[PDB]
């Protein structure tokens, strides 16, 4: 039948690139703010076709007025934080989960760590070091929150990318 | 029936159904879902 | 990635093409990974089974390594003998002994087994599982379909495609593997799990042997999994037809907490298994008789 999956999180976190890398195996080189995009793909689940509807929402505060119009009939959420932005990780707890809990309290959600390949990149670690997240920290927040589970991935290298949507898809169909 | 597994395949059939944008000039949305247009 | 896998497999199989010594390839069944044929050895007339698995049609190609490695490195009375494997075109072919008694499934859908036969089957599977689990091999797909019988009623475990290895370095697996109605609740919850998942699945198979089918079978697979995940352990429906010995046995298998589920070695000493009839007692239940 049909699974609805909405992707929310702070701006610049990598929600669009996640979705475009999954659906088409391409990276968008530039950074354009999302207002709203809806995609769909077919996914085979034990030989039976499902439409995975993917609702790419604005992280930017400019388009708050619009975002929750995506939320009715949602089967699963991906609450995204970049693992190289502590501010976006704290906004999972402080903002995003409160939003989706209020509009969609019975709807399961997964915490998605994005941009995990920049955990090695020294360029960005310097600006984390001078200003002064790991799986074990996010997994606690997932168990507390209470997300279905924690998953993480990189849209560039596709590490654990398929697994994000695999667990999202299972989460939706169980509940 | 009893031999149905939970293999989740790779995606196929990409479909970009909606692209909403924002007019710089008129402070307006372009490419809304027509359902939402009444609301705001 | 297709070629790299094909070359990987090439180096692991036996060389050549078994069509060079086998005739009369006739389809016997289908599976998730592929089809099983019977074939004849040209020189002797001995029947063998041949499992054919297309490399392009697997969702996780790496699981095809198990189809070779397990029967190769875990030979045992209660495991299906594997003679050879080969790479023919884009297919993994595994030649193995033909088990003429068929699957346990055929029996439990068309007949009711008594407790002496149930104990005989359970005993054989646990003998196999205890040996596999001692080496950290988890089968991950125990059900009636994975248990095959000889002519004389001896029980062998098959379908190793979904196996995994645990060790001190990797004590748990995370993969969603198996067949919905037989899956352990911790596996469905997406927690790390161990060899205990096989014991749950065995418990579900004991429900097959007494009630004819697994719990929640009339429901769709995904809703059944939610039910297995959230509900208390399922019960035997035919309680009128069951001993306290069997009920006590099944209560050691169907424990939600993996830590308090019995191990295979622990279960080999259980009193219910003292009821086990020999090979012969399963022969009447076969479709022939
Ligand atoms: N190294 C790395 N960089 C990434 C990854 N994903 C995104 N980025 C970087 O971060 C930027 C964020 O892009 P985008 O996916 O549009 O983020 P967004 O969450 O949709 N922002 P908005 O909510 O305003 O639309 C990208 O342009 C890219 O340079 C990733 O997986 N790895
Ligand atoms: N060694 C064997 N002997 C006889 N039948 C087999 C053998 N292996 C598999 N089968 C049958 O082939 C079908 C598909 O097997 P599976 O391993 O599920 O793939 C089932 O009906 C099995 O009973
Ligand atoms: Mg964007």
């Amino acid at each position: 039948q049909t699974i609805k999956c909405v992707v929310v999180g702070d701006g610049a976190v990598g929600k669009t690139c996640l979705l475009i890398s999954y659906t088409t195996n391409k990276f968008p080189s530039e950074y354009v703010p999302t207002v709203f995009d809806n995609y769909a793909v077919t996914v085979m689940i034990g030989g039976e076709p499902y439409t995975l509807g993917l609702f790419d929402t604005a992280g930017l505060e400019d388009y708050d007025r619009l975002r929750p119009l995506s939320y009715p009939q949602t089967d699963v959420f991906l609450v995204c934080f970049s693992v190289v932005s502590p501010s976006s990780f704290e906004n999972v707890k402080e903002k995003w989960v409160p939003e989706i809990t209020h509009h969609c309290p019975k709807t399961p959600f997964l915490l998605v760590g994005t941009q995990i390949d920049l955990r090695d990149d020294p360029s960005t670690i310097e600006k984390l070091a001078k200003n002064k997240i790991t799986p074990e920290t996010a997994e606690k927040l997932a168990r507390d929150l209470k997300a279905v589970k924690y998953v993480e991935c990189s849209a560039l290298t596709q590490r654990g990318l398929k697994n994000v949507f695999d667990e999202a898809i299972l989460a939706a169909l169980l509940e | 029936k009893r031999k149905k597994r939970v293999e989740i395949s790779a995606p196929s059939n990409f479909e970009h159904r909606v692209h909403t944008g924002f007019d710089q000039h008129e402070q307006k949305f372009t490419g809304l879902p027509r359902q939402w247009q009444s609301l705001i | 990635s297709h070629e790299q896998f094909r070359a990987a497999l090439q180096l692991v199989v036996d060389p050549g093409d078994p069509r060079s010594y086998l005739d009369n390839f006739i389809k016997i069944g289908e599976g998730s990974t592929g089809i099983v044929c019977i074939a004849t050895v040209r020189s002797s007339g001995k029947l063998v089974a041949v499992k054919k698995m297309d490399l392009r049609k697997q969702q996780r190609r790496e699981l095809l390594f198990n189809e070779v490695v397990i029967m190769r490195d875990y030979q045992h009375e209660n495991v299906v003998e594997m003679y050879n494997s080969y790479l023919v075109g884009d297919e993994l072919w595994v030649v193995m002994e033909f088990l003429e008694g068929g699957a346990l499934t055929d029996i439990v859908t068309h007949t009711r087994m008594n407790e002496e036969q149930i104990a005989a089957v359970c005993l054989a599977v646990l003998q196999a599982l205890s040996v596999l689990h001692a080496q950290g091999v988890i089968h991950r797909d125990i059900k009636s379909d994975s248990i095959l019988l000889t002519h004389d009623g001896r029980v062998k475990l098959s379908d190793f495609g979904f196996c995994a290895q645990v060790s001190k370095e990797v004590p748990r697996r995370k993969s969603l593997v198996g067949t919905p109605y037989w899956m352990a609740p911790e596996l469905i919850s997406r927690l790390p799990y161990g060899p205990e998942v096989d014991i749950w699945s065995l418990g579900i198979m004991v429900i097959e042997m007494v009630d004819g089918e697994p719990p929640y079978f009339n429901e769709p697979p995904l809703k059944a999994m939610k039910m297995i995940r959230d509900n208390l352990p399922p019960r035997l429906k035919n309680l009128h037809k069951v001993s306290p010995s069997l009920k006590g046995f099944l209560d050691r298998l169907l424990v939600r907490d993996p830590a308090q589920r019995a191990t295979a070695a622990e279960l080999l000493k259980h009193p219910f298994l003292a009821k086990a009839g020999p090979p012969a007692s399963i022969v009447p239940l076969m479709r022939q008789n």
